[PDB]
C-alpha cells in the first residue's frame, strides 16, 4: 500500500562514468522493490538488503541512463501485477556540462543575479584580472543575486554554477558581462 | 573531523585581448 | 569534536576563448 | 564531521589574443 | 534456431572498506 | 526453439568505503 | 528461440582506498 | 531383483532458502508406493503418484535444514510388509544462502590463475580490480576453474567467485584479491 522512499548516492546531478546507487526503503516489509522508468516494458529489480531497503547499482553511468527513476515494493501475498503506491520520482540527470547560466544586472550598489534553470547548485562569481572566486553562495532557488559595492563595482564579471559535491558537475561559464564607469 | 574535500575546478577564464 | 579545516580550493579552469577582432 | 569543501577553483588563464 | 542471450546479471554490492 | 544462453554474470560491485585513520 | 535467462548478480566489489594518514 | 529407481531434483540442487523443490522418482518397472528416504527418522515420507512408474515429491520453501541425502524407493503391496526396492543413487540436496568463498592463486610470458573452491559443476568468474565486465568465465566440473592471462596485460588486482550454471542462482563469497606484478 503506502509509498516508498528512492534516493540516490552520490548524487542526483553526475557527470557520466560515475557508479550511481539507488536505494528504496519501504514504509513497511517487503518482498520485492521494483524500479519503474517511464519508456519500460517490465520494472526492474532492485536487489534486496533487508525487507525495507532495497538497492539498483547503475553501472558508469550514461546521459540516457538518466531521467526519472520511481519504486515500488510488494509482497507475493498481494497477488500478481500489483504494487504499492509508486515512490517520488527520483530525477537523474547525467551531463558532463551543464547549461551556461546568465549574468545580468537586475532593476549606489549593484546586484548582479547568475540565472541558471537548476535547484540546489552553489553559484560562482568572476571579477577579470582578479583569479579568486568573487562571490559564492549555495542556492536552493536556480539564481544567485550577488550584490557589488558602486565604487568597486566597474570591471568585467562572469559566473558559472555547478553541484555543491564530488563528482561534481559544473555548468559552462556565462557570457561576460561589463559594468562600466 | 578531518579536513573537507577539494573544491571544483573554475570556469574557463575571460577572453583573451582584441589583436590585430 | 569540531569540523575539520575546509577543503583545498579548486584546480584552475581551462583557459579562455580567443579575443576580438 | 568532515569540513566544507574548498572554494571553487580560480577562474581559467585569460585567453589567447584575437585574430586577423 | 536458439535465442539470443539473455541480459548481464546486475551489478553485485560494494566492496570491503579499505585499509587505514 | 532453444533458448539463448543465461547472461554472463553481472559485474563486481562498487569499490568499497575509504579506510578509517 | 526465446531469449536467456538473466546472468547471475556479480559479486562484492574490490576492497576501497586507504584511510587518512 | 527390483532394481533401484531414478531420482532427480527441480529446479536445481543446489538452491536458496525459500525455493520451492520438486523431487521425481521414477521407476524401471510399475509400483504403486514410491518413499522418500531420509535418514531421519526410521520411518520414509511418501511420494505423490502420477503414475506407476513416477511420482512426485513437493518440499515446501525449503530451509538449510531440509538438505541432504535423499534416496527414493518403490514398491507394490505384493512384495509382502515392509519389503522396498533397490535404493535410487543418493540425491544430495544443498540449501544454502551463500556459498563458501574460494581460494584465488596464479599457477607456478603468460599467466595463469586458479580460481578454486570444493564443489562440483560451478561457473566461474574472473574479475579485475577497475574493469566492471567479468574477464573470463566457464562452466567446470572439477571444483575450479583456470583462466589465462596475456602476460603483457597481467599485471593488476584480481578477484573471482562462482555460482550455479542456472536459477535460482546461489553465489559463493568472493575469493580475496589476487596481485599480480
Ligand atoms: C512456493 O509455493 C507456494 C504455493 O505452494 C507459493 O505460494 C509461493 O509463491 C512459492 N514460492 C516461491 C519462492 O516460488
Ligand atoms: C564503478 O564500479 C566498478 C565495479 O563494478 C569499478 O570497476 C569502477 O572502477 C567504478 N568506477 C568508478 C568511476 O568508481
Ligand atoms: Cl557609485
Ligand atoms: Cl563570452
Ligand atoms: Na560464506
Ligand atoms: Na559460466
Amino acid at each position: 500500500h503506502p509509498k516508498p522512499w528512492l534516493g540516490a548516492q552520490p548524487a542526483t546531478v553526475v557527470t557520466p562514468g560515475v557508479n550511481v546507487t539507488l536505494r528504496c526503503r519501504a514504509p513497511q516489509p517487503a518482498w520485492r522493490f521494483g524500479l519503474f522508468k517511464p519508456g519500460e516494458i517490465a520494472p526492474l529489480l532492485f536487489r534486496d538488503v533487508s525487507s525495507e531497503l532495497a538497492e539498483f547499482f547503475l553501472e558508469e553511468v550514461t546521459p540516457a541512463q538518466g531521467g526519472s527513476y520511481r519504486c515500488c515494493y510488494r509482497r507475493p501475498d498481494w497477488g500478481p501485477g500489483v504494487w504499492s503506491q509508486p515512490s517520488d520520482v527520483l530525477e537523474l540527470l547525467v551531463t558532463e556540462e551543464l547549461p551556461r547560466p546568465s549574468l545580468v544586472a537586475l532593476p549606489a550598489n549593484v546586484s548582479l543575479r547568475c540565472a541558471g534553470r537548476l535547484r540546489n547548485m552553489s553559484f560562482v562569481l568572476y571579477r577579470e584580472g582578479v583569479a579568486a572566486p568573487l562571490q559564492y553562495r549555495h542556492s536552493a532557488q536556480p539564481w544567485a543575486d550577488f550584490t557589488l559595492l558602486g565604487a568597486r563595482a566597474p570591471g568585467t564579471y562572469s559566473c558559472y554554477y555547478h553541484t555543491p559535491s564530488a563528482p561534481y558537475v559544473l555548468s559552462q561559464r556565462s557570457e561576460v558581462l561589463v559594468i562600466a564607469a | 573531523g578531518p579536513p573537507g574535500p577539494p573544491g571544483p575546478p573554475g570556469p574557463a577564464g575571460f577572453p583573451g585581448p582584441p589583436g590585430p
